[PDB]
């Protein structure tokens, strides 16, 4: 139980500058190029 | 995308491919594909046919023919988009949308464009001509 809780709480990620920059650059494109909408609901935030 | 063409166009292309590939194996020869395209009205030149074949045994399957035709469909869609961008200003009839008209059109587009983005687009390029707007959209 203690080992599982340690693994679970160590698995949790932390803030990453690269991930934040990737999220910003992805959000730079409002929608798809043609005949598509980039809702990005599933993606949400690339960090946290 | 391979589904750029309309449902009727896709059905017509599938029927033409089936007629050309009467053997039922799906593979259609280059001459048969060209004959089917000519029968459907999309008669391309020899150089154009060679370029389409290169972009896409000596036979091309029906999905391969659809993929090859998708390039022409995308080109037609791009031409239509360019025409729409050119005629956006001509829709009002003046042919030269003013700054207020350009801002209203940008707001109506709603492509995640803010005031700063609209100002940057206007500066990149005071009435905005239809040709100038088309050139700015093309970038």
């Amino acid at each position: 139980f203690f080992q599982s809780i340690q693994a679970l709480m160590q698995t949790c990620s932390v803030l990453d500058l690269n991930a934040f920059e990737r999220q910003n650059k992805a959000e730079g494109l409002g929608m798809v190029n043609e005949d598509g909408t980039v809702i990005n609901r599933q993606n949400g935030e690339k960090v946290m | 995308m391979a589904d750029q063409l309309t449902e009727e166009q896709i059905a017509e292309f599938k029927e033409a491919f089936s007629l050309f590939d009467k053997d039922g194996d799906g593979t259609i020869t280059t001459k048969a594909l060209g004959t089917v395209m000519r029968s459907l009205g999309q008669n391309p030149t020899e150089a154009e046919l060679q370029d389409m074949i290169n972009e896409v045994n000596g036979t091309i399957d029906f999905p391969a023919f659809l993929t090859m035709m998708a390039r022409k469909m995308k080109d037609t869609d791009s031409e239509e988009e360019i025409r729409e961008a050119f005629r956006v200003f001509d829709k009002d009839g003046n042919g030269y949308i003013s700054a207020a008209a350009l801002r209203h059109v940008m707001t109506n587009l709603g492509e995640k464009l803010t005031d700063e983005e609209v100002d940057e687009m206007i500066r990149e390029a005071g009435q905005v001509n239809y040709e100038a707007f088309v050139q700015m959209m093309t970038a």
